[PDB]
């Protein structure tokens, strides 16, 4: 149904 | 536009401005999370000859610090413990800023060294039944910015409608920032750390690592080289794995 929307994920920074 | 973090705690004169244009929309400004339903260190004390020298207490070398644990007021350095940051508000000096495309954003108003605190992710934290009662919520309002944050299992956070200036930081595919989980008071908070020397002036920006649920993913326009194109990226999950199950 929702057309659009989520959730943010902690994670460390990694290059 | 642009806005200091001052400019919040006048909640009248926040409103109209925000009828100007000249802040964003009105949220409740709140100093630590709100939960919807309810669930020490090894340094050698500082001499006053050292902490007069410019010397850190609690720096590099703190047990606590090192597990991202914050110290409590007993800290062997008491006062002058350096590692009380969430507890104590000691964020960057940051401003607030009305993007081309984003909406409102987060700005370094000075330079801001490598691993620099920058702002904790506060808001109100939610069960998996009050999360998908939101869901629901934000979609039948059709809001466009979401601002959930995965903290653990059967905890997200959510800024929407309660939370600080850090419901404001960016997406980008190739940010300066990252979160950090830290343990404060045996509970579990995430701030914003910067991940590199960010000038002044420079927009503050985290990979949202974003868990799109959503039917359509939202076009993102961080503008790096590397850029995924949306947020969320190629994959569509559920509702309940975006809520960490
Ligand atoms: N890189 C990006 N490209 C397009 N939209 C972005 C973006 N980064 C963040 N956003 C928008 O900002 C939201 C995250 S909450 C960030 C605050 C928001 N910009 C505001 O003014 O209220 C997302 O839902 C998305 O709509
Ligand atoms: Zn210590
Ligand atoms: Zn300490
Ligand atoms: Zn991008």
């Amino acid at each position: 149904a929702p057309a659009t929307g989520g959730v943010m994920k902690p994670h460390r920074y990694r290059p | 536009p642009s806005c200091v973090m001052d400019d919040f705690r006048d909640p009248q004169r926040w409103k109209e401005c925000a009828k100007q244009g000249k802040m964003p929309c009105y949220f409740d400004l709140i100093e630590e999370n709100v939960y919807l339903t309810e669930r020490q260190c090894e340094c050698t004390p500082l001499s006053k000859d050292e902490r007069a020298q410019g010397e850190i207490a609690c720096g590099e070398d703190c047990l606590n610090r090192l597990l991202m644990i914050e110290c409590s007021s007993r800290c062997p350095n008491g006062d002058y413990c350096s590692n009380r940051r969430f507890q104590r508000k000691q964020h960057a000096d940051v401003e607030v800023i009305l993007t081309e495309k984003k909406g409102w954003g987060l700005r370094a108003a000075k330079d801001l060294p490598s691993n620099t605190f920058v702002l904790e992710y506060c808001g109100e934290v939610l069960d998996h039944k009050e999360f998908k009662a939101r869901v629901k919520e934000y979609a039948r309002n059709k809001n466009i910015h979401y601002y959930f944050m995965a903290l653990k299992n059967d905890e997200i956070i959510d800024a929407t409608q309660k939370g600080n200036c850090s419901r404001f930081m960016n997406h980008s595919c190739e940010p300066n920032c990252e979160t950090q989980k830290w343990t404060v008071n045996g509970q579990l908070r995430v701030g914003f750390f910067t991940t590199k020397l960010v000038p002044s002036g420079s927009e503050l920006t985290f990979d949202y690592q974003f868990q799109r649920y959503g039917k359509e993913a939202q076009k993102c326009f961080c503008g790096s080289a590397n850029c995924r194109g949306y947020l969320g990226g190629e994959n569509r999950v559920s509702i309940r794995a975006a809520g960490g199950k």
